Protein backbone atom coordinates (compact mmCIF):
# COMPACT_ATOMS: atom_id res chain seq x y z
CA UNK A 1 0.00 0.00 0.00
CA UNK A 2 1.25 3.47 -0.96
CA UNK A 3 2.96 5.07 2.04
CA UNK A 4 1.45 8.42 3.06
CA UNK A 5 3.54 11.48 2.44
CA UNK A 6 4.37 13.39 5.63
CA UNK A 7 6.90 16.18 6.17
CA UNK A 8 7.21 17.49 9.72
CA UNK A 9 9.55 18.91 12.32
CA UNK A 10 8.91 19.19 16.04
CA UNK A 11 10.64 20.11 19.28
CA UNK A 12 10.03 18.56 22.67
CA UNK A 13 10.84 20.98 25.50
CA UNK A 14 11.09 20.44 29.28
CA UNK A 15 8.31 22.23 31.18
CA UNK A 16 10.82 23.54 33.74
CA UNK A 17 14.49 24.45 33.76
CA UNK A 18 17.13 22.17 35.33
CA UNK A 19 20.94 22.22 35.45
CA UNK A 20 20.99 20.20 32.21
CA UNK A 21 18.34 21.19 29.70
CA UNK A 22 17.71 18.95 26.70
CA UNK A 23 15.64 19.88 23.64
CA UNK A 24 14.51 17.07 21.34
CA UNK A 25 14.16 18.01 17.68
CA UNK A 26 12.55 15.24 15.61
CA UNK A 27 12.05 15.15 11.84
CA UNK A 28 9.59 13.29 9.63
CA UNK A 29 10.22 13.09 5.87
CA UNK A 30 9.26 10.55 3.18
CA UNK A 31 12.59 11.37 1.54
CA UNK A 32 14.05 8.34 3.30
CA UNK A 33 17.64 8.84 2.11
CA UNK A 34 17.81 12.62 2.07
CA UNK A 35 16.38 14.11 5.25
CA UNK A 36 18.02 15.39 8.42
CA UNK A 37 17.55 17.83 11.29
CA UNK A 38 19.87 20.18 13.15
CA UNK A 39 19.88 23.30 15.32
CA UNK A 40 20.47 26.97 14.59
CA UNK A 41 21.23 29.24 17.56
CA UNK A 42 19.79 32.73 17.27
CA UNK A 43 19.85 33.98 13.67
CA UNK A 44 22.45 32.12 11.60
CA UNK A 45 24.74 30.09 13.86
CA UNK A 46 25.05 26.32 13.85
CA UNK A 47 26.34 24.93 17.12
CA UNK A 48 29.65 24.22 15.39
CA UNK A 49 29.92 27.97 14.84
CA UNK A 50 29.81 28.82 18.54
CA UNK A 51 32.54 29.95 20.95
CA UNK A 52 33.86 26.84 22.78
CA UNK A 53 32.25 26.15 26.16
CA UNK A 54 29.23 28.33 25.38
CA UNK A 55 26.76 25.99 27.06
CA UNK A 56 25.24 24.58 23.87
CA UNK A 57 25.86 20.99 22.77
CA UNK A 58 24.38 19.25 19.72
CA UNK A 59 23.85 15.50 19.48
CA UNK A 60 22.83 14.34 16.00
CA UNK A 61 21.73 10.71 15.97
CA UNK A 62 23.24 8.64 13.14
CA UNK A 63 23.18 5.04 11.94
CA UNK A 64 19.53 5.85 12.59
CA UNK A 65 17.83 3.75 9.92
CA UNK A 66 14.75 5.01 8.06
CA UNK A 67 11.46 3.19 8.46
CA UNK A 68 9.37 1.91 5.55
CA UNK A 69 7.53 5.13 4.68
CA UNK A 70 9.72 7.82 6.25
CA UNK A 71 13.06 8.79 7.70
CA UNK A 72 12.76 10.03 11.28
CA UNK A 73 16.01 11.91 12.05
CA UNK A 74 16.80 13.44 15.43
CA UNK A 75 19.03 16.11 16.93
CA UNK A 76 19.08 16.90 20.63
CA UNK A 77 20.19 20.35 21.78
CA UNK A 78 21.81 20.34 25.23
CA UNK A 79 22.08 23.37 27.56
CA UNK A 80 24.46 23.47 30.53
CA UNK A 81 25.47 26.47 32.67
CA UNK A 82 22.43 28.46 31.51
CA UNK A 83 22.62 32.25 31.16
CA UNK A 84 19.66 34.59 30.69
CA UNK A 85 21.03 35.18 27.19
CA UNK A 86 20.50 31.48 26.55
CA UNK A 87 17.10 31.69 28.26
CA UNK A 88 15.87 34.26 25.76
CA UNK A 89 17.81 33.01 22.76
CA UNK A 90 15.81 31.96 19.72
CA UNK A 91 16.45 28.23 19.27
CA UNK A 92 15.43 26.70 15.97
CA UNK A 93 15.47 23.20 14.54
CA UNK A 94 15.50 22.69 10.78
CA UNK A 95 14.33 19.81 8.65
CA UNK A 96 16.38 19.56 5.46
CA UNK A 97 15.22 17.45 2.51
CA UNK A 98 14.94 17.87 -1.29
CA UNK A 99 12.05 20.23 -0.45
CA UNK A 100 12.02 23.71 1.07
CA UNK A 101 13.44 23.60 4.63
CA UNK A 102 11.03 23.21 7.53
CA UNK A 103 11.63 25.14 10.73
CA UNK A 104 10.25 25.18 14.24
CA UNK A 105 11.70 27.64 16.72
CA UNK A 106 11.31 28.36 20.43
CA UNK A 107 12.22 30.67 23.29
CA UNK A 108 12.60 28.80 26.61
CA UNK A 109 11.89 31.78 28.88
CA UNK A 110 8.53 32.34 27.17
CA UNK A 111 7.54 28.73 27.86
CA UNK A 112 8.79 28.42 31.42
CA UNK A 113 6.77 31.60 31.98
CA UNK A 114 3.68 30.58 30.01
CA UNK A 115 2.29 29.21 33.28
CA UNK B 1 28.65 27.91 6.95
CA UNK B 2 28.40 24.38 5.57
CA UNK B 3 28.73 21.35 7.83
CA UNK B 4 29.23 17.93 6.28
CA UNK B 5 26.83 15.30 7.60
CA UNK B 6 25.76 12.05 5.95
CA UNK B 7 26.78 10.70 2.58
CA UNK B 8 24.99 8.43 0.05
CA UNK B 9 26.12 6.08 -2.70
CA UNK B 10 24.01 7.26 -5.63
CA UNK B 11 23.35 6.60 -9.32
CA UNK B 12 22.25 9.63 -11.32
CA UNK B 13 20.27 9.50 -14.58
CA UNK B 14 18.81 12.08 -16.94
CA UNK B 15 15.17 11.88 -18.03
CA UNK B 16 16.08 9.64 -20.96
CA UNK B 17 17.47 7.25 -18.33
CA UNK B 18 21.07 7.81 -19.40
CA UNK B 19 23.50 7.03 -16.59
CA UNK B 20 25.89 9.76 -15.46
CA UNK B 21 29.54 8.65 -15.37
CA UNK B 22 33.17 9.66 -15.87
CA UNK B 23 35.37 8.59 -18.79
CA UNK B 24 39.16 8.30 -18.74
CA UNK B 25 39.58 11.99 -19.52
CA UNK B 26 37.59 12.97 -16.44
CA UNK B 27 34.62 14.03 -18.58
CA UNK B 28 31.19 13.82 -16.90
CA UNK B 29 28.94 12.17 -19.49
CA UNK B 30 25.72 10.19 -19.99
CA UNK B 31 25.52 6.68 -21.46
CA UNK B 32 23.36 3.55 -21.27
CA UNK B 33 29.20 5.23 -12.76
CA UNK B 34 28.69 5.50 -9.01
CA UNK B 35 28.75 8.79 -7.09
CA UNK B 36 28.61 9.96 -3.48
CA UNK B 37 26.13 12.68 -2.61
CA UNK B 38 27.17 14.26 0.70
CA UNK B 39 24.61 16.28 2.65
CA UNK B 40 25.63 19.43 4.51
CA UNK B 41 23.97 21.50 7.22
CA UNK B 42 23.59 25.22 6.56
CA UNK B 43 23.79 28.35 8.71
CA UNK B 44 21.50 29.98 6.15
CA UNK B 45 19.09 27.15 5.23
CA UNK B 46 17.94 27.52 1.61
CA UNK B 47 17.62 23.88 0.60
CA UNK B 48 19.61 20.66 0.74
CA UNK B 49 23.30 21.56 0.39
CA UNK B 50 25.13 18.62 -1.18
CA UNK B 51 28.44 17.78 -2.81
CA UNK B 52 28.86 15.28 -5.63
CA UNK B 53 31.95 13.08 -5.58
CA UNK B 54 33.01 9.97 -7.45
CA UNK B 55 32.82 6.88 -5.23
CA UNK B 56 36.35 6.12 -6.42
CA UNK B 57 39.54 5.26 -4.56
CA UNK B 58 40.49 8.57 -6.16
CA UNK B 59 39.65 12.04 -4.88
CA UNK B 60 37.22 13.48 -7.42
CA UNK B 61 34.65 16.15 -6.59
CA UNK B 62 32.25 17.98 -8.92
CA UNK B 63 32.77 21.75 -9.27
CA UNK B 64 30.88 24.58 -11.00
CA UNK B 65 33.95 26.80 -10.98
CA UNK B 66 33.95 29.62 -13.53
CA UNK B 67 30.49 28.50 -14.65
CA UNK B 68 31.95 25.33 -16.20
CA UNK B 69 31.71 21.69 -15.07
CA UNK B 70 34.87 20.07 -13.71
CA UNK B 71 36.14 17.46 -11.28
CA UNK B 72 38.57 18.99 -8.78
CA UNK B 73 41.04 16.49 -7.33
CA UNK B 74 39.85 16.69 -3.73
CA UNK B 75 37.48 15.07 -1.23
CA UNK B 76 34.31 16.79 0.02
CA UNK B 77 35.52 18.70 3.12
CA UNK B 78 34.32 18.38 6.71
CA UNK B 79 33.32 22.05 6.75
CA UNK B 80 33.08 25.04 4.42
CA UNK B 81 33.29 28.48 6.03
CA UNK B 82 31.23 30.39 3.45
CA UNK B 83 27.67 31.04 2.31
CA UNK B 84 28.40 29.57 -1.10
CA UNK B 85 30.92 27.19 -2.67
CA UNK B 86 31.88 25.94 -6.13
CA UNK B 87 31.43 22.35 -4.91
CA UNK B 88 28.14 22.88 -3.09
CA UNK B 89 24.84 22.35 -4.89
CA UNK B 90 21.31 22.71 -3.56
CA UNK B 91 19.47 19.47 -4.35
CA UNK B 92 15.83 20.40 -4.85
CA UNK B 93 12.87 18.28 -5.93
CA UNK B 94 10.92 19.12 -9.06
CA UNK B 95 7.51 20.55 -8.02
CA UNK B 96 4.78 17.95 -8.55
CA UNK B 97 7.48 15.38 -9.21
CA UNK B 98 9.14 14.40 -5.92
CA UNK B 99 11.07 11.62 -7.69
CA UNK B 100 12.90 14.24 -9.77
CA UNK B 101 15.82 16.39 -8.63
CA UNK B 102 17.52 19.59 -9.77
CA UNK B 103 20.98 20.82 -8.77
CA UNK B 104 21.42 24.57 -8.48
CA UNK B 105 24.94 25.96 -8.00
CA UNK B 106 25.57 27.80 -4.72
CA UNK B 107 28.16 30.20 -6.14
CA UNK B 108 26.17 30.87 -9.32
CA UNK B 109 22.47 31.21 -8.48
CA UNK B 110 20.09 30.42 -11.34
CA UNK B 111 22.51 27.92 -12.82
CA UNK B 112 21.72 24.19 -12.80
CA UNK B 113 23.31 20.90 -13.79
CA UNK B 114 22.00 19.81 -17.18
CA UNK B 115 22.26 17.00 -19.72
CA UNK B 116 23.35 18.34 -23.10
CA UNK B 117 24.10 16.52 -26.33
CA UNK B 118 27.15 17.66 -28.28
CA UNK B 119 27.99 15.95 -31.56
CA UNK B 120 27.75 12.32 -30.56
CA UNK B 121 28.18 13.07 -26.87
CA UNK B 122 25.84 13.58 -23.92
CA UNK B 123 27.82 15.76 -21.56
CA UNK B 124 27.04 17.19 -18.13
CA UNK B 125 27.12 20.99 -18.24
CA UNK B 126 26.08 24.11 -16.35
CA UNK B 127 23.18 26.11 -17.74
CA UNK B 128 21.08 29.17 -16.91
CA UNK B 129 10.35 26.56 -16.45
CA UNK B 130 9.87 22.82 -16.95
CA UNK B 131 13.22 22.34 -18.69
CA UNK B 132 13.53 18.57 -18.57
CA UNK B 133 17.28 18.85 -19.29
CA UNK B 134 17.94 20.02 -15.70
CA UNK B 135 15.95 17.17 -14.17
CA UNK B 136 17.44 13.94 -12.85
CA UNK B 137 16.59 10.80 -10.95
CA UNK B 138 18.81 9.72 -8.08
CA UNK B 139 18.92 6.05 -7.14
CA UNK B 140 19.96 4.69 -3.76
CA UNK B 141 20.44 1.51 -1.71
CA UNK C 1 30.71 8.80 44.92
CA UNK C 2 26.96 8.66 44.34
CA UNK C 3 25.11 11.97 44.55
CA UNK C 4 21.52 11.77 45.76
CA UNK C 5 19.03 13.16 43.24
CA UNK C 6 15.24 12.81 43.14
CA UNK C 7 13.47 14.41 40.18
CA UNK C 8 10.60 14.16 37.76
CA UNK C 9 10.20 15.95 34.45
CA UNK C 10 7.97 16.12 31.42
CA UNK C 11 9.05 16.82 27.86
CA UNK C 12 6.24 18.36 25.82
CA UNK C 13 5.94 19.07 22.07
CA UNK C 14 5.92 22.81 21.28
CA UNK C 15 3.01 22.33 18.85
CA UNK C 16 0.09 19.94 18.50
CA UNK C 17 0.08 17.14 15.90
CA UNK C 18 -2.23 14.20 15.17
CA UNK C 19 -0.20 12.07 17.60
CA UNK C 20 0.97 13.92 20.69
CA UNK C 21 3.56 12.26 22.92
CA UNK C 22 4.50 13.43 26.42
CA UNK C 23 7.73 12.09 27.91
CA UNK C 24 7.76 11.71 31.70
CA UNK C 25 11.20 10.83 33.06
CA UNK C 26 12.13 10.06 36.66
CA UNK C 27 15.40 10.25 38.57
CA UNK C 28 15.73 8.49 41.95
CA UNK C 29 18.70 7.01 43.84
CA UNK C 30 16.30 4.35 45.08
CA UNK C 31 17.56 2.13 42.26
CA UNK C 32 15.21 -0.80 42.95
CA UNK C 33 12.13 1.09 44.09
CA UNK C 34 11.33 3.98 41.79
CA UNK C 35 8.88 4.39 38.94
CA UNK C 36 6.83 6.99 37.08
CA UNK C 37 3.29 7.02 35.69
CA UNK C 38 0.52 9.38 34.63
CA UNK C 39 -2.63 10.64 36.27
CA UNK C 40 -5.29 12.18 34.03
CA UNK C 41 -7.13 15.09 35.60
CA UNK C 42 -7.64 14.61 39.35
CA UNK C 43 -7.43 10.92 40.30
CA UNK C 44 -7.50 8.76 37.17
CA UNK C 45 -4.73 6.48 35.99
CA UNK C 46 -4.92 5.74 32.29
CA UNK C 47 -6.08 2.22 33.15
CA UNK C 48 -9.11 3.87 34.77
CA UNK C 49 -10.26 5.55 31.57
CA UNK C 50 -13.14 4.79 29.18
CA UNK C 51 -11.75 2.65 26.32
CA UNK C 52 -10.75 4.58 23.20
CA UNK C 53 -10.56 7.88 25.07
CA UNK C 54 -7.48 9.04 23.21
CA UNK C 55 -4.98 8.50 26.02
CA UNK C 56 -2.35 5.75 25.88
CA UNK C 57 0.34 5.03 28.46
CA UNK C 58 3.66 3.36 27.65
CA UNK C 59 5.70 2.45 30.72
CA UNK C 60 9.23 1.35 29.86
CA UNK C 61 10.35 -1.84 31.61
CA UNK C 62 13.42 -4.09 31.67
CA UNK C 63 14.83 -0.57 31.94
CA UNK C 64 17.93 -1.22 34.03
CA UNK C 65 19.07 1.27 36.69
CA UNK C 66 22.41 3.01 36.31
CA UNK C 67 25.08 3.05 39.01
CA UNK C 68 23.79 5.96 41.09
CA UNK C 69 20.13 6.17 40.08
CA UNK C 70 17.14 4.53 38.45
CA UNK C 71 15.82 6.53 35.51
CA UNK C 72 12.29 5.24 34.82
CA UNK C 73 10.10 6.53 32.00
CA UNK C 74 6.45 6.68 31.04
CA UNK C 75 5.23 8.18 27.78
CA UNK C 76 1.70 9.54 27.55
CA UNK C 77 0.22 9.35 24.04
CA UNK C 78 -2.68 11.46 22.75
CA UNK C 79 -4.61 10.59 19.58
CA UNK C 80 -7.89 12.09 18.30
CA UNK C 81 -7.48 15.16 20.53
CA UNK C 82 -10.53 16.95 21.95
CA UNK C 83 -10.58 20.38 23.60
CA UNK C 84 -11.28 18.52 26.84
CA UNK C 85 -7.96 16.77 26.39
CA UNK C 86 -6.33 20.08 25.41
CA UNK C 87 -7.26 21.63 28.74
CA UNK C 88 -6.99 18.50 30.85
CA UNK C 89 -4.52 18.56 33.73
CA UNK C 90 -1.90 15.93 32.92
CA UNK C 91 0.40 14.86 35.74
CA UNK C 92 3.34 12.51 36.00
CA UNK C 93 4.28 11.05 39.36
CA UNK C 94 7.57 9.75 40.70
CA UNK C 95 7.02 6.98 43.25
CA UNK C 96 9.80 5.83 45.58
CA UNK C 97 10.19 5.09 49.33
CA UNK C 98 9.94 8.89 49.75
CA UNK C 99 7.00 11.26 49.36
CA UNK C 100 5.78 11.17 45.75
CA UNK C 101 7.05 13.83 43.33
CA UNK C 102 4.68 15.37 40.81
CA UNK C 103 4.98 17.57 37.74
CA UNK C 104 1.81 18.53 35.92
CA UNK C 105 0.91 20.39 32.73
CA UNK C 106 -1.88 21.80 30.58
CA UNK C 107 -1.13 21.51 26.84
CA UNK C 108 -3.38 24.40 25.73
CA UNK C 109 -1.56 26.79 28.04
CA UNK C 110 1.76 25.85 26.45
CA UNK C 111 0.73 25.78 22.80
CA UNK C 112 -1.13 29.05 23.31
CA UNK C 113 2.16 30.85 23.93
CA UNK C 114 2.90 33.47 21.27
CA UNK C 115 5.97 35.71 21.12
CA UNK D 1 -7.24 2.69 42.39
CA UNK D 2 -4.20 0.40 42.44
CA UNK D 3 -2.49 -0.78 39.27
CA UNK D 4 0.02 -3.63 39.43
CA UNK D 5 3.30 -2.72 37.74
CA UNK D 6 6.49 -4.73 38.27
CA UNK D 7 7.58 -7.24 40.92
CA UNK D 8 10.82 -8.02 42.77
CA UNK D 9 12.29 -11.13 44.36
CA UNK D 10 13.19 -9.90 47.84
CA UNK D 11 14.68 -11.03 51.15
CA UNK D 12 13.41 -9.17 54.21
CA UNK D 13 15.30 -8.86 57.51
CA UNK D 14 14.61 -7.13 60.82
CA UNK D 15 17.26 -4.90 62.41
CA UNK D 16 18.77 -7.89 64.20
CA UNK D 17 19.33 -9.33 60.72
CA UNK D 18 16.79 -12.09 61.28
CA UNK D 19 15.38 -13.39 58.00
CA UNK D 20 11.61 -13.24 57.46
CA UNK D 21 10.11 -16.59 56.43
CA UNK D 22 7.08 -18.88 56.60
CA UNK D 23 6.89 -22.11 58.59
CA UNK D 24 4.70 -25.10 57.77
CA UNK D 25 1.78 -23.60 59.69
CA UNK D 26 1.85 -20.51 57.49
CA UNK D 27 3.21 -18.36 60.33
CA UNK D 28 5.38 -15.40 59.27
CA UNK D 29 8.47 -15.53 61.50
CA UNK D 30 12.10 -14.41 61.84
CA UNK D 31 15.09 -16.76 62.06
CA UNK D 32 18.85 -16.73 61.46
CA UNK D 33 18.56 -22.78 50.37
CA UNK D 34 14.97 -22.13 51.46
CA UNK D 35 11.92 -21.55 49.24
CA UNK D 36 10.06 -20.02 52.19
CA UNK D 37 12.58 -17.21 52.73
CA UNK D 38 12.10 -15.48 49.36
CA UNK D 39 9.25 -13.00 48.81
CA UNK D 40 7.87 -10.97 45.91
CA UNK D 41 7.26 -7.29 46.45
CA UNK D 42 4.86 -6.03 43.77
CA UNK D 43 4.66 -2.30 43.13
CA UNK D 44 1.34 -0.62 42.32
CA UNK D 45 0.41 2.72 40.80
CA UNK D 46 -2.03 4.88 42.77
CA UNK D 47 -4.87 7.22 41.82
CA UNK D 48 -4.19 8.94 45.13
CA UNK D 49 -0.40 8.85 45.40
CA UNK D 50 0.72 8.70 49.04
CA UNK D 51 3.82 6.52 48.78
CA UNK D 52 4.92 3.26 47.21
CA UNK D 53 1.94 0.90 47.25
CA UNK D 54 3.23 -2.68 47.37
CA UNK D 55 2.00 -6.21 48.03
CA UNK D 56 4.06 -8.92 49.70
CA UNK D 57 3.72 -12.47 48.41
CA UNK D 58 5.70 -15.66 48.84
CA UNK D 59 7.71 -16.48 45.70
CA UNK D 60 7.53 -20.29 45.91
CA UNK D 61 3.79 -20.58 46.55
CA UNK D 62 0.71 -20.99 44.39
CA UNK D 63 -1.09 -18.11 46.09
CA UNK D 64 0.18 -16.70 49.38
CA UNK D 65 -0.27 -12.99 49.97
CA UNK D 66 0.31 -10.98 53.15
CA UNK D 67 -2.76 -9.30 54.68
CA UNK D 68 -3.38 -6.89 57.55
CA UNK D 69 -7.05 -7.85 57.77
CA UNK D 70 -8.77 -7.12 61.09
CA UNK D 71 -5.49 -5.61 62.34
CA UNK D 72 -3.83 -9.06 62.44
CA UNK D 73 -1.17 -10.58 60.19
CA UNK D 74 -2.22 -13.37 57.83
CA UNK D 75 -1.49 -14.95 54.48
CA UNK D 76 -4.58 -15.01 52.27
CA UNK D 77 -4.66 -17.74 49.64
CA UNK D 78 -4.47 -15.48 46.58
CA UNK D 79 -2.09 -13.79 44.16
CA UNK D 80 -1.50 -10.03 44.11
CA UNK D 81 -4.18 -8.73 41.68
CA UNK D 82 -3.70 -6.75 38.46
CA UNK D 83 -5.79 -3.91 39.86
CA UNK D 84 -7.45 -2.91 43.12
CA UNK D 85 -10.46 -0.61 42.86
CA UNK D 86 -10.13 1.22 46.18
CA UNK D 87 -8.10 3.88 47.99
CA UNK D 88 -6.97 1.29 50.54
CA UNK D 89 -6.62 -2.47 50.76
CA UNK D 90 -5.78 -5.14 53.34
CA UNK D 91 -3.00 -6.44 51.07
CA UNK D 92 -1.52 -3.07 50.15
CA UNK D 93 1.29 -1.57 52.21
CA UNK D 94 3.12 1.72 51.71
CA UNK D 95 6.83 0.94 51.66
CA UNK D 96 8.56 3.99 53.12
CA UNK D 97 12.23 4.59 53.87
CA UNK D 98 13.36 5.39 57.40
CA UNK D 99 14.38 9.09 57.59
CA UNK D 100 18.18 9.41 57.69
CA UNK D 101 18.39 5.71 56.88
CA UNK D 102 17.54 5.10 53.21
CA UNK D 103 18.65 1.47 53.55
CA UNK D 104 15.83 0.86 56.04
CA UNK D 105 12.15 0.37 55.20
CA UNK D 106 8.85 0.54 57.06
CA UNK D 107 5.52 -0.97 55.92
CA UNK D 108 2.40 0.98 56.88
CA UNK D 109 -0.98 -0.67 56.28
CA UNK D 110 -3.27 1.09 53.80
CA UNK D 111 -6.53 0.06 55.48
CA UNK D 112 -5.24 0.80 58.97
CA UNK D 113 -3.20 4.03 58.94
CA UNK D 114 -0.63 4.31 61.73
CA UNK D 115 -0.13 0.56 61.84
CA UNK D 116 3.13 -0.99 60.67
CA UNK D 117 4.70 -4.40 60.19
CA UNK D 118 6.90 -5.25 63.17
CA UNK D 119 9.16 -7.95 64.54
CA UNK D 120 7.98 -9.18 67.92
CA UNK D 121 9.46 -11.79 70.27
CA UNK D 122 7.15 -14.29 71.96
CA UNK D 123 8.87 -16.98 73.99
CA UNK D 124 11.63 -18.15 71.64
CA UNK D 125 9.65 -17.01 68.62
CA UNK D 126 10.12 -13.85 66.59
CA UNK D 127 6.82 -13.21 64.84
CA UNK D 128 5.70 -10.76 62.13
CA UNK D 129 2.86 -8.63 63.47
CA UNK D 130 0.96 -5.38 62.96
CA UNK D 131 1.35 -2.54 65.46
CA UNK D 132 0.81 1.19 66.02
CA UNK D 133 3.63 3.72 65.78
CA UNK D 134 3.12 6.37 68.46
CA UNK D 135 6.64 7.65 69.14
CA UNK D 136 9.37 7.33 66.48
CA UNK D 137 12.67 5.52 65.84
CA UNK D 138 11.01 2.23 66.78
CA UNK D 139 13.58 -0.16 65.36
CA UNK D 140 11.01 -3.01 65.45
CA UNK D 141 9.23 -1.56 62.39
CA UNK D 142 12.44 -1.22 60.37
CA UNK D 143 13.66 -3.75 57.83
CA UNK D 144 16.26 -4.29 55.17
CA UNK D 145 15.20 -5.55 51.75
CA UNK D 146 17.77 -7.41 49.67
CA UNK D 147 17.22 -6.94 45.92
Amino acid sequence: MECVKTRSVNIHVPVKETSKVVLECRGDSYFRHFSYVYWIIGKNKTVDQLPPNSGYRERIYLFKKPHRCENRPRADLILTNITDEMRNEKLTCVLIDPKDPLKESVILSKIWNCV
Amino acid sequence: YFGKLESKLSVIRNLNDQVLFIDQGNRPLFEDTIFIISMYKDSQPRGMAVTISVASAAASTLSSENKIISFKEMNPPDNIKDTKSDIIFFQRSVPGHDNKMQFESSSYEGYFLASEKERDLFKLILKKLGDRSIMFTVQNE
